[PDB]
């Protein structure tokens, strides 16, 4: 209540990283271009979800723990209010303690978002048969986000770091299967005394 | 990092022989002068002159005024000699005629969003150095970078693609299409439906294209159905069935022969035939 | 005997709720003193001073009722609605949407629509107080109806024009709720700064009507 | 008397998001959004904009020690915070009105349709999708905070709660990266016109 | 011939002896006018809406689907709104609702709280208010009035 | 007063309304509207004052039928006319030597740059084909922005 633990994470791709592109005219504009453009910004920044990277990554490692962790990845399903992830991310009667921020690039379009030319081959022809065009960000690309956590309890560093460990093994974003958004994850925290504006 | 108004300086922000220990500040009598010391500095703020002062033991900064010998020799007497002096509080030219002195014993001077050169020539004219350039400030939300007109033609460029593939001729707007019955469109359009040739998206992408005028619909339709001279691909999906290549080009052709003679239907008519098969639109 | 006539435009929209269930079509009258005195309360007017008498003359704030499309005046009995002698618009229901925010069902009537100012100052040191709150109103905004505090009821005046009273002689059509002890209820406030008491005023009256000698007068009893 | 006006501009930097609360409206919309933006019939977006400042001013306050009570909760304001003294009480009228955050932008330049998933951790797959609406980031919007017979702290606390805002974000969705703003402030006192 | 010109003349640069703003462009013959994005991005809207304007059995189920949540609070409301709506409605709401989408599978019931008795329950939300969907509106009045407060 | 100093030619009809995709330079000179050739012309005079400090015409049906051809023979490629936008766009001059550049014959090798004719053509023939083509990429140079994207994009999309 009176401290919340700031989590400044810098966020440097070592892979190309596509997420998709969310909005629906900002999609159809560039879907004549460009057949997946990545998210971006109205000022022309890369915009990754982060929240749900983060609550994914501990809902898998708790659930190998053994530990009574819900699941809010099936459809339509139910946040317990009870678990560890519930505490932090939030559940239906009860916010998320930890305000994740969106991974905001601190370059723009023209300096890490480049199209690109992905294939679709033939297995016994060898010849392309598709080809699409798709936005990616580059490697060496660095982002921030701010995870503010209100109400810190010993282990919420524990666990935030754990779950970039498991974004930086698994990827983040989309086309994670073929080698995209593979990062590596830097944080620097700091307790707070919430008054601090006063 | 100075900051010149007085005299304010950002390490502790603190602005200006025992030693008090805040940044170690130490005051010295100028006969009085204050010897501020961080990790980033060992700054000298003198005061004004009088004969023989009290140098401090490096003064890595130092931060003096003249309105000229005094000055000199208080430049001088000093171990480790400064590597930036500051020449406040005083008359330009009486500033810059003390600082001539100071360039004659080989020591810098400055008479009093981070901005990124995107530049690329150089001149040698009068005492500076230099390269004339007519460029772009662009503000960026952390940066603010300088541009040339290559630059502003690429940008240019991409909104003159971004805007004329915007807008079409006779879209929303107000013949020769086929003519079918509507019981052949339900049993078409639902074979072409269970099999994946006439989906949800196509559906709706005939549905924005006709709402945008008949010939709107007849150039998607037509664009959807061309086969490529080279590689012989039309842009419908395949099928999913056996199908082995002569339906399959006969079921292209249903496809095409069912829109274009849905087309002339009326728009209620269309809306009516199409939200059976996708709900939406 | 001068006027203030305008044409204010609801840039947030306004919430007056009527009993039983029913909200108001259109900002009242009594809502434009109300604000008013709250204006001149922190202006240091006498005009602030003397809003707390309901009697008060002088000064006199007909209701707010809405310009049509055809420049005109929306008429209003027994139609809870509002309608034109041009015919073309009918003001009503279809202007209400209820919102229903965190634990809290109201109803309001939707913005970007144009509402009438017209406060007929019968002594000329009134219409100077006047014209200072005017040019208050101007600068900034005046908020209508419930929840002024967070946001609701924004009006901005387009048009500030000092116009000249004829008198009227009929015996004429009611464009708000008269007082006669008929058979409409209205209801309104007394709420009392600088004494922490509030107050629910209840009266009877009659509807928005036909009407018949002397007449003199004519914000809750309004005729033309 | 003298009475302080706080000219608030609010420049987003990033996704902002506020639900609908027009409940026709919100039929209205149903069909094509799930989650539809609190718009005008202006066709401008507003934002709440009381209750983040008091919730900041109460939460920050709080934890200095000041005695506050917290109108989040069966929440009853007491009338003697700084907090019921400054936005309002039970009884004793708000000193400050804060008007809604309506942008001086239209809707068709800045809230677009969007997509939003709830993606399984086993399949890794996109279970379920939603079109939430959502704001444009660098898309300026606008109040006017009135505040009546000011205090000394009435500037600081003002300025400490829209920092506050800068850090937590307004409107909706407040966790998932939603509503992350910088504010720029200019003051006037006026007690004559 | 005239020319008018309808975008802002406040916010634009100043070079080498003209004070120049590049602009984007909409340029409409009437006078001839020039338009930015936004008047575009209005016409096209509103071009497109122009053409877009043409017994104690069924109380012993719902006491056993409101506790694990199939049928649901916003479930009681609409299904009560189409029911206030007329029978239409409501046979229109609970067949769109039933609807196991054939591409993805997944019903538009919220799940409860195997697959067999997924699709059993299911069916029995669609019987249940089926048989609730014919008898009198009094009837289903004071039966949705026990579990959704509301409605 | 404004003046417009653009030709209103390639105007399309959105519904009952007459329109045009264009980008250009509002100048507070007569409130000018000038085109982005005003932009280039009047950048280089200011490169020229400060460092001094210190076509063949061919009608428009037959540009198309002869574009027709040459697409049909794959002189004309999509790569060509894209590469061929990109120089255009560039400006002219850029136009100019991108195709005596694809158009010059080698010395040493004898080779033209463009694509060889699909099809049985005598030597002389296939050379006059590159010739043409060479009259009339040219000649599309002479024309303004707006007619070549129309011209090129029924050839390639996407130019
Ligand atoms: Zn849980
Ligand atoms: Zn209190």
């Amino acid at each position: 209540a009176k401290t919340m633990k700031k989590i400044y994470v810098t966020m440097k791709t070592l892979s190309p990283l596509y997420t998709g592109e969310v909005r629906r005219e900002d999609k159809e504009a560039a879907q004549k271009r460009v057949n997946f453009p990545v998210r971006k910004t109205a000022t022309n920044k890369v915009l990754i979800p982060f929240k749900g990277a983060l609550r994914s990554a501990l809902e898998i490692m708790l659930k190998a723990k053994g530990e009574n962790v819900c699941d809010t990845g099936e459809s339509r399903a139910r946040p317990c209010g009870r678990c560890v992830t519930c505490s932090l991310f939030g559940s239906m009667g009860r916010a998320g303690r930890a305000s994740v921020d969106f991974l905001i690039s601190n370059d723009t379009k023209e300096q890490i978002v480049r199209e690109s030319t992905h294939l679709r081959i033939e297995r016994q022809t060898k010849s392309a048969s598709d080809t699409f065009k798709g936005e990616e960000v580059i490697e060496g690309a660095t982002f921030t986000a701010t995870i503010t956590i209100s109400n810190p309890q010993e282990k919420d560093l524990s666990l935030i770091q754990s779950a970039l460990k498991f974004i930086e093994e698994n990827g983040i974003g989309g086309w994670l299967n073929k080698g995209y958004g593979r990062v590596s994850f830097e944080v620097k925290s700091e307790d707070v005394a919430t008054d601090r504006f006063l | 990092m100075i900051k010149f108004i007085a005299f304010l300086l950002e390490t502790a922000k603190i602005l200006i022989r025992n030693t008090i220990e805040l940044t170690k500040i130490t005051f010295y009598n100028n006969s009085v002068s204050v010897f501020i010391e961080t990790h980033n500095g060992n700054y000298l703020f003198s005061g004004d002159i009088g004969y023989p002062p009290d140098m401090p033991d490096n003064v890595d900064y130092l931060i003096l005024e003249s309105t000229q010998d005094e000055l000199i020799d208080y430049i001088e007497r000093l171990k480790y000699t400064p590597y930036k002096v500051f020449l406040v509080h005083g008359e330009k030219e009486q500033r810059e005629i003390l600082a001539k002195r100071i360039i004659s014993k080989k020591i810098r001077v400055e008479l009093p969003k981070v901005v990124l050169n995107i530049n690329t020539n150089m001149c040698n004219f009068a005492s500076y150095r230099l390269m004339p350039f007519s460029g772009f400030i662009v503000e960026k939300d952390d940066r603010i970078e300088i541009n040339d007109k290559n630059w502003f033609d690429m940008i240019w460029n991409e909104e003159y693609n971004k805007m004329r593939s915007q807008i079409v001729a006779e879209d929303f707007s107000t013949m020769a299409l086929p003519d079918m019955s509507h019981d052949k469109i339900i049993e078409n359009i639902e074979y072409l439906f269970n099999i994946k040739i006439l989906s949800k998206n196509r559906i709706k992408e005939f549905w924005e294209e006709f709402c945008k005028g008949q010939k709107a619909a007849i150039k998607y339709i037509t664009q959807v159905h061309r086969k490529n001279p080279n590689t012989g691909r039309r842009n419908w999906n395949p099928p999913e069935g056996d199908f082995t290549d002569n339906e399959i080009e006969k079921l292209y052709e249903t496809a095409y022969n069912t829109l274009l003679s849905l087309i002339k239907y009326d728009k209620n008519k269309v809306y009516n035939i199409l939200i059976n098969f996708n709900p939406k639109l | 005997m001068k006027e203030i006539k305008g044409i204010l435009e609801s840039i947030t929209g306004f919430s007056i709720p009527l009993d039983n269930g029913e909200y108001a079509l259109y900002p009242a009258g009594r809502h434009l003193r109300g604000a008013i005195g709250y204006i001149a309360f922190n202006l240091d007017l006498p005009i602030s001073s003397k809003f707390l008498d309901f009697d008060f003359d002088d000064i006199i704030f007909r209701d707010l009722l809405p310009i049509s499309k055809c420049g005109k005046i929306f008429y209003p009995k027994n139609s809870n609605s509002l309608k034109c002698p041009s015919c073309n618009e009918i003001y009503g229901s279809s202007v209400l949407r209820n919102i229903m925010a965190r634990g809290l069902s109201y109803k309001e009537v939707i913005e970007g629509k144009k509402y009438r100012l017209s406060i007929i100052v019968k002594d000329e040191k009134y219409l100077n107080e006047m014209e200072a709150i005017i040019r208050y109103i101007l600068s900034y905004g005046i908020y209508l109806g419930n929840k002024v505090s967070k946001g609701y009821g924004k009006f901005k005046i387009k048009e500030y024009s000092i116009v000249d009273i004829l008198p009227v002689k009929d015996s004429v059509l009611l464009l708000s709720d008269a007082i006669i002890d008929g058979e409409k209820d209205i209801v309104f406030s007394k709420k009392e700064i600088s004494s922490s008491k509030f107050e629910i005023i209840r009266k009877r009256g009659k509807a928005k009507d036909i009407i018949r000698n002397n007449h003199n007068g004519f914000g809750f009893g309004e005729i033309i």
